[PDB]
């Protein structure tokens, strides 16, 4: 019953910003340690909560977001953030309590000629509320005339591949992220630390 | 390892139409558009239509517009190129290719690089 923090940190794959992955983690004894304690991250920064107090805390559930963005995008994955990942892909609110954990990914994201599975959304006709997820492929109206699905002239599809190519300056390359939520329901507290 | 293969290119009488295949295999999730190009002897190889997997739209060179159609049939990971009333000049190779390259300018697929390749059909318009 230990926590699976493992499916989301060393899953294979991972998911496109715009189309991140959540896992509920539930009903399972959580050892924060195996992650506060890794070398394996470069960004590990936690809003209003300290992941050794998190082992003397109870929550209803724990979730895991997680995505592919670009190493200068990870600085958007915070609290008052703007530019495309927050505004289009992937929103945190301005009160965010929890954990944002990242770590480059060049070894396993990018591959010669470039790898392009990860894609981003580039148009959206507002911005994101914090943990909306907008997964639509609608064709985006980039002026008066109604595009009725088809592209052309200001009638854009809303989603573009990062080109994750292995030589791609540092800035321009794959970084896995998990942000870690807490939450407390009207409900029994079932995801404890060690203690 | 992904498959591009044409297939029904022959002999046409111009003003007929003849509809070429391309049937993909291997990975199919990541196709973001495919394009049909041709290149006729001691000519070089030149665009002539590309389709969005996702959704569709297709864009197509000024040479062939009123006259090409290119579909494509996710399930059968296939695309075909409708080619109404042939002309002379319409004698080439016609070559399919796939791009994992999402581009949200659906014009890109005109000039943007494609990494795969079929061996090509040869389309041939007497008289
Ligand atoms: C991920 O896998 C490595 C072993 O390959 C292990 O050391 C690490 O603790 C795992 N991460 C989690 C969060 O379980």
């Amino acid at each position: 019953n230990l926590c699976p923090f493992g499916e989301v940190f060393n899953a294979t794959r991972f998911a496109s910003v715009y189309a991140w992955n959540r896992k509920r983690i539930s009903n399972c004894v959580a050892d924060y340690s195996v992650l506060y304690n890794s070398a394996s991250f470069s960004t590990f920064k936690c809003y209003g909560v300290s992941p050794t107090k998190l082992n003397d805390l109870c929550f209803t559930n724990v979730y895991a977001d997680s995505f592919v963005i670009r190493g200068d995008e990870v600085r958007q994955i915070a609290p008052g953030q703007t530019g495309k990942i927050a505004d289009y892909n992937y929103k945190l609110p301005d009160d965010f309590t929890g954990c944002v954990i990242a770590w480059n990914s060049n070894n396993l994201d990018s591959k010669v000629g470039g790898n392009y599975n990860y894609l981003y959304r580039l148009f959206r006709k507002s911005n994101l509320k914090p943990f909306e997820r907008d997964i639509s492929t609608e064709i985006y109206q980039a002026g008066s005339t109604p595009c009725n699905g088809v592209e052309g002239f200001n009638c854009y599809f809303p989603l573009q591949s990062y080109g994750f190519q292995p030589t791609n300056g540092v800035g321009y390359q794959p970084y896995r992220v998990v942000v870690l939520s807490f939450e407390l329901l009207h409900a029994p507290a079932t995801v404890c630390g060690p203690k | 390892q992904v498959q591009l293969v044409e297939s029904g290119g022959g002999l046409m009488q111009a003003g007929g139409s003849l509809r070429l295949s391309c049937a993909v295999s291997g990975r199919t999730f990541s196709t973001a558009a495919m394009g049909w190009f041709r290149q006729a002897p001691g000519k070089e190889r030149e665009f002539v239509a590309a389709i969005r997997w996702s959704g569709g739209s297709a864009y197509y060179a000024d040479s062939v517009k009123g006259r090409f159609t290119i579909s494509r049939d996710k399930a059968k990971n296939t695309v075909y190129l409708q080619m109404n009333s042939l002309k002379y000049e319409d004698t080439a190779v016609y070559y399919c290719a796939r791009t994992e390259n999402v581009r949200s300018l659906l014009s890109d697929y005109a000039t943007w690089p494609y990494d795969y390749w079929g061996q090509g059909t040869q389309v041939t318009v007497s008289s």
